[PDB]
């Protein structure tokens, strides 16, 4: 039986940590929703 | 229960402890989160119990209480804040430039940012605060990291 806790609001906070990179991928999605890479 | 807007832990009891199994965010009275987080099981709030009303598993979407509600869409340029909340600590903004999921049907914004499966269900916000899809659908590349489909449902 699960069951939900708030853990904040909505916001965009204004300096943040910026992080990450932007890769371009050829995917494949599945009829169960499974993302794959495509090579 | 609690129908606040915002975002909220998903948490069960059928392991060892409380274990955080996704995230989701309530939104004009409804609760969005991603399906393989709950599979469509019914989620309680108080003694407030939320009932699936809509759900896709090829979408990996899931809404209680109503239709989707979130139809806010990435613009293609811009930056983007995924408000991860991640188990056993604090909800925290990570901004970042999405990268492409290119697929035979289209190109979708993915993330590549990397969080315990237990994050799944996080939303991901525009510069308006507005939420353009949920994290925790993706794909593991070379390295061995976590990439992320922004994923969003389609409102009526
Ligand atoms: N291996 C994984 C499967 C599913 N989801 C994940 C998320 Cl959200 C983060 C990191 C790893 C995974």
């Amino acid at each position: 039986d699960m069951y939900i806790e708030r853990a904040g609001d909505i916001t965009w906070e204004k300096d943040a940590e910026v992080t990450g990179n932007s890769p371009r991928l050829d995917v494949a999605l599945d009829e169960s929703g499974d993302f794959s890479l495509v090579e | 229960g609690e129908t606040t807007d915002g975002v909220y832990r998903v948490m069960t009891r059928r392991l060892l402890g409380s274990t955080q199994v996704g995230v989701g965010v309530m939104q004009e009275g409804v609760f969005h989160t991603m399906w393989h987080v709950t599979k469509g099981a019914a989620l309680r709030s108080g003694e407030g119990r939320l009932d699936p009303y809509w759900g896709d598993v090829k979408q990996d979407l899931v809404s209680y209480c109503g239709p989707w509600k979130l139809d806010a869409a990435w613009d293609g340029l811009s930056e983007v804040q995924l408000l991860a909340v991640p188990p056993g600590e604090r909800a925290k903004n990570i901004q970042t430039l999405p990268g492409i999921f290119k697929t035979k049907d289209g190109d979708i914004g993915a993330v590549a940012l990397d969080y315990p499966a237990g994050t799944s269900g996080s939303p991901i916000l525009d510069k308006c605060g507005r939420v353009i899809g949920l994290y925790g659908n993706g794909v593991v590349i070379k390295n061995g990291s976590y990439v992320s489909a922004i994923t969003q449902g389609k409102r009526e």
